[PDB]
RNA sequence: GUAGGGGAGCGUUCAGUCCGCGGAGAAGCCAUACCGGAAGGAGUGGUGGAGCCGACUGAAGUGCGGAUGCCGGCAUGAGU
RNA sequence: CGAGCUGGAGAUACGCUUUGACUCGGGGAUGUCCGAAUGGGGAAACCCACCUCGUAAGAGGUAUCCGCAAGGAUGGGAACUCAGGGAACUGAAACAUCUCAGUACCUGAAGGAGAAGAAAGAGAAUUCGAUUCCGUUAGUAGCGGCGAGCGAACCCGGAUCAGCCCAAUCAAGCCGAAGUGGCUGGAAAGCUACACCUCAGAAGGUGAGAGUCCUGUAGGCGAACGAGAGGUCGUUGUUCGUGAAACGAUGACUGAAUCCGCGCGGACCACCGCGCAAGGCUAAAUACUCCCAGUGACCGAUAGCGCAUAGUACCGUGAGGGAAAGGUGAAAAGAACCCCGGGAGGGGAGUGAAAGAGAACCUGAAACCGUGGACUUACAAGCAGUCAUGGCACCUUAUGCGUGUUAUGGCGUGCCUAUUGAAGCAUGAGCCGGCGACUUAGACCUGACGUGCGAGCUUAAGUUGAAAAACGGAGGCGGAGC
């Protein structure tokens, strides 16, 4: 017997270009060039998992660092201050303490510069 | 790919017969055999009736002009009919005189 | 180790393919089977047998097309099939011994059913299928099973055929497919005292 | 097609019992006022193959003789 | 229909090509070289251009056929046949199917009682074994 | 983790058997935010107008982006 | 056979037919011109004659070779057969003997087969008994730049059997069982309720899927016609390559015995065995497949033949090469008539179940071209993605883990191949769709897994049966090595 394709490159293929919408261009019109296209956003992908942890542990730190200096303090002498007091607090907490609550965030202040002493 | 192909070329019925018409539209229905073609398989019937339309040419007449005429059927939506049962019928090949071929039912003979 | 029907009930004989019949050499037996009867009747062309010209169609290099020699290539709409079925064979000897085993086992597990049927004489008047089904009917066999019956009696078959659920066999045309792919089994019974011994 | 046997492998190789592969030393046609008389009695002889030889003498000989 | 195969009957095939699955591109044939070329040949006694180990090697003697004696044991003649005889046509029926051939009986293991055997030749310690157990051995005319 | 070796599977036709759907509408086609570890798989809706899914088993012309590959259709260059 | 017919062709008209048409079967009559062509010629299918009869019209004859005559031959035929002639690529990892291979091709002759055949044999048992074919012996014995590689036969088991004469029943065809009502639907075969035949449930057609509607099947009937010597030199054949080279086979030269004689048995001699050359025919088993029929884990429109038909169109001076091609509908009921337009095309109407089937007519994907709408873009450096957030929009696996779209920030060197190293200014690629590449074989070799038997295991050809399989022990593998 004889086996065509009949059926399942075109599957395949609709699998690739449904996930491509968007694109620009034959980027998520044509097969081949949507498939590609795939490959280097697997790369991106996978990378920026890990990377956006990387980017919101920054985004944090410049906001606490802008808090502390508010009260006249940097942030690293804020963060040992932190840890001597054994206040043990997230930093994406500390950002959200800092930009949220004004007075609470004072208060860290207070003891950790107490801590410091 | 002939329809008499199937069915040997071969008519199951005369013209003139009278018929009663077994599946379709027009169930039951009866008449005579006006026209019967056996290699095609068609068959006339006084009523199948269809309305056909005779376009441009000038003849007959310059103008259209519409015109009501039987169309044929398949040999299969016809049967021999049974003047005492009165419905679709089968055929039984029994013999006459004198040399003649007949056909019955289950009580023959039409 | 099962009774007959019409004209005796011995039938104790038969020693048995245990543990509780096996699947697996029934499949061996089964697959062989169908092998045995494929025709083996594919066949395509290849680049030989295509009817294409074998000059070259233009020049090696020059030209800036890609190089071809032949239109009777299997990269090639309307060619040969690369590597298409030619008309072969699938006929194999299966071992004699499991030949025989199998049809045992198949014997066995219609068995354990209990859907043998061990039977002597029958009684189908002279060749009417009307009176194998009242026959039948007697029998318990009501119709929602398909039933194997084997005989030696050119009439009984000659009353069963015609009916849907039964297929017919002479003599030894016993095997292994035919039987398990029915439900009930007639043996007939005749037959039985015989392939024991 | 059956495969055929080896005819250069005949004369030249032995199998044994176990299923190892044997030959005859070699150096002994022409190499002799050499001698020494050791030697010359060393390769009329008869010796296995050191092993990675064994396959294909094998194949040269389906039916072992 | 019911029915399966043995688990481990039937493994199936190597479909080489068909994707990154899977043995990509080259299928197993690896880069280039007469190796990965697809033309049948070699073929199997080729070693380098070379000069072949084989061709290498003193050819011995000559070839002869000769006669080839089909081997009677006495241990099988022995302990648990319990004597149905020799004769001519009585040692097929039991074992030792060869035709073609003449008979040969040597030692094996061990005897005790008595036989009458009927071969072609016999070794000098199958017919003093035998003898010295009460039977005889009997080589034609 | 490259060549390579090994292991478990997904999907395709045909075949046997079982289940079973289908004009109150099959296969194919189209959309989709659901499912599965992946090949993949279902739900609903639109299309279509007569055939077909699931399960186990068997056999393959069985899975494509490449080959200046082959046939075909349609783009660019251009209203030049 | 028994009512229709008047070819594919479907189209108008003429008409034929129960005094038996049409179609099917079987014989005859006619059968222009060319083609072995054959009266002569010739650029095939055309030009020109002669003779006998005939009133003319017309008819018949006029080739060569064998033969006295009668009669035979010439030409054609896909494969298959024998014969005369006879390659190379290639393999030997170079090449010359060798191999490809007595293959391809050329020529010849012939048939439905042909060849071959009735032992101056094979052979080693003082065994067998015409030939061919299958299995097997067996990759054994041998051959060989003893390299590549080439490769018997006897036995045994089968298929089919045969040995005689000369020179002193199928091809046309006919008969052929059994169902109705209600329901869905445009339409009944499907559903449903009861019902029947089956030596007949194979199959096809019937508005969807029919045992019981049609054609059929099982079974039965069935025809006037119809069919069934030796030698020497030079060489070569079989495993036979100058090898110690027997034997056959001829080109050249030469040339014996006829029965107490002759020829062989692998140089050669004796002995022991087998054989009666120089004279012919022979059916059967075997090969093939243009043609016919049945079947299919073969193909269904790039597949399958090159062709859903065509060796056509088309290309070529020629030899020769050589395509694509499929689908209204159940039924033509093939859209009268009205509107715009010269028309093309379309909008109505009407038919239809559906014109979401209208003749550029089954489905109708993708590339590719457009119309409309959402959110968007005129300070911008970009492998076009990806992540994060904000804006707008939307709510049928959807009010959240959202869907679409966007602004801005972070981040980011296409794919494949080939490579020490690829975004590379290295290769390939316009795009999408289809076609497109690790397979088959042997009864070979060697492992892994599984199964059946197990000191044993197994058959092959074939025989019979065959909607299955069974027999078949010839052979092969283990059994002891050196
Ligand atoms: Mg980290
Ligand atoms: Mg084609
Ligand atoms: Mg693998
Ligand atoms: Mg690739
Ligand atoms: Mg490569
Ligand atoms: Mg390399
Ligand atoms: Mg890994
Ligand atoms: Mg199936
Ligand atoms: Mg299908
Ligand atoms: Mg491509
Ligand atoms: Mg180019
Ligand atoms: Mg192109
Ligand atoms: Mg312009
Ligand atoms: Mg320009
Ligand atoms: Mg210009
Ligand atoms: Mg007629
Ligand atoms: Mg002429
Ligand atoms: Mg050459
Ligand atoms: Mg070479
Ligand atoms: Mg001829
Ligand atoms: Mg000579
Ligand atoms: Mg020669
Ligand atoms: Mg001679
Ligand atoms: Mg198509
Ligand atoms: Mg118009
Ligand atoms: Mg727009
Ligand atoms: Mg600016
Ligand atoms: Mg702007
Ligand atoms: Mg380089
Ligand atoms: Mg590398
Ligand atoms: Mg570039
Ligand atoms: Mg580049
Ligand atoms: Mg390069
Ligand atoms: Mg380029
Ligand atoms: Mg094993």
């Amino acid at each position: 017997p004889r086996a065509k394709t009949g059926i399942v490159r075109r599957r395949r293929h609709k699998k690739v270009l449904k996930r491509a919408k968007g694109f620009w261009g034959s980027r998520s019109k044509q097969y081949r060039n949507a498939f590609q296209t795939l490959l280097n956003a697997a790369t991106y992908e996978y990378r920026d998992r890990r990377n956006k942890k990387r980017d919101f542990r920054r985004l944090w730190i410049q906001r606490i660092n802008a808090g502390a200096r508010l009260h006249g303090m940097n942030y690293s002498t804020f963060i040992n201050g932190l840890k001597r007091a054994n206040i043990d607090l997230n930093r994406k907490v500390l950002a959200d303490i800092a930009a949220r609550e004004p007075e609470a965030f004072k208060a860290l202040v207070d003891a950790s510069r107490n801590a410091r002493q | 790919p002939s329809a008499g192909s199937h069915h040997n070329d071969k008519l199951h019925f005369k013209k003139g017969d009278t018929v009663i018409v077994l599946s379709g539209k027009h169930k039951g229905q009866t008449g005579k055999v006006l026209l019967a073609l056996p290699r095609d398989q068609k068959v006339v019937v006084e009523g199948v009736n269809v309305i056909t339309k005779n376009v441009k040419p000038s003849m007959t007449n310059p103008q259209g002009g519409q015109e009501q005429r039987e169309l044929a059927l398949h040999a299969s939506k016809v049967a021999l009919v049974d003047p005492e049962t009165g419905k679709a019928t089968r055929v039984r090949k029994q013999i006459v005189d004198g040399k003649k071929v007949r056909v019955a039912v289950a009580s023959g003979k039409t | 180790a099962q009774i007959n029907v019409i004209g005796q009930n011995g039938g104790r004989t038969i020693e048995l393919p245990l543990p509780e019949v096996n699947s697996g050499v029934l499949h061996e037996v089964v697959t062989w089977q169908l092998a045995s009867r494929r025709r083996g009747t594919a066949s395509t062309r290849t680049r030989a047998q295509v009817s294409k010209t074998g000059r070259k169609m233009y020049g090696q290099k020059g030209t800036g097309n890609a190089r071809h020699g032949d239109r009777s290539v299997p990269t090639f709409v309307g060619g040969g099939v690369a590597f298409g079925p030619k008309p072969r064979s699938y006929d194999y000897t299966l071992p004699r011994q499991v030949r025989q085993l199998g049809l045992a086992m198949a014997i066995a597990s219609r068995q354990e059913g209990g859907k043998l049927v061990a039977v002597d004489g029958f009684d189908i008047a002279d060749a009417k299928t009307k009176n194998f089904i009242s026959w039948a009917k007697q029998n318990g066999l009501d119709g929602t099973e398909k039933v194997l019956l084997v005989t030696d009696d050119e009439n009984t078959r000659r009353a069963a055929r015609n009916v849907s659920w039964v297929s017919v066999l002479p003599v030894a045309g016993v095997n292994v497919y035919d039987i398990l792919r029915h439900d009930r089994l007639v043996i007939d019974a005749a037959a039985l005292e015989i392939v024991e011994e | 097609p059956k495969m055929k046997t080896h005819k250069m492998a005949k004369r030249r190789i032995k199998i044994t019992g176990t299923g190892k592969v044997m030959a005859f030393k070699s150096g002994k046609r022409h190499q002799n006022t050499g001698k020494s008389g050791d030697e010359i009695r060393g390769k009329g002889k008869g010796f296995v193959l050191a092993k990675a030889e064994w396959a294909r003498m094998k194949l040269m000989l389906p039916r072992g003789k | 229909h019911d029915l399966k195969p043995t688990p481990g009957s039937r493994k199936d095939r190597k479909r080489v090509g068909r994707g990154p699955g899977g043995t990509d591109k080259t299928a197993g044939r690896g880069h280039k070289g007469q190796k990965s070329r697809s033309g049948a040949g070699k073929g199997a006694f080729f070693e380098g251009g070379r000069s072949r180990l084989i061709a290498r090697l003193p050819k011995r003697g000559f070839n002869n056929v000769g006669t080839t004696y089909e081997v009677v044991k006495l241990s099988q003649l022995q302990d648990l046949e319990d004597t149905t005889f020799d004769r001519d046509t009585l040692e097929a029926y039991r074992l030792v199917r060869r035709k073609n051939r003449p008979v040969k009986l040597l030692a094996s293991g061990e005897i005790s009682r008595a036989v009458t055997v009927h071969v072609d030749a016999a070794s000098a310690a199958a017919i003093k074994a035998v003898e010295a157990a009460g039977g005889r051995v009997v080589l034609p005319e």
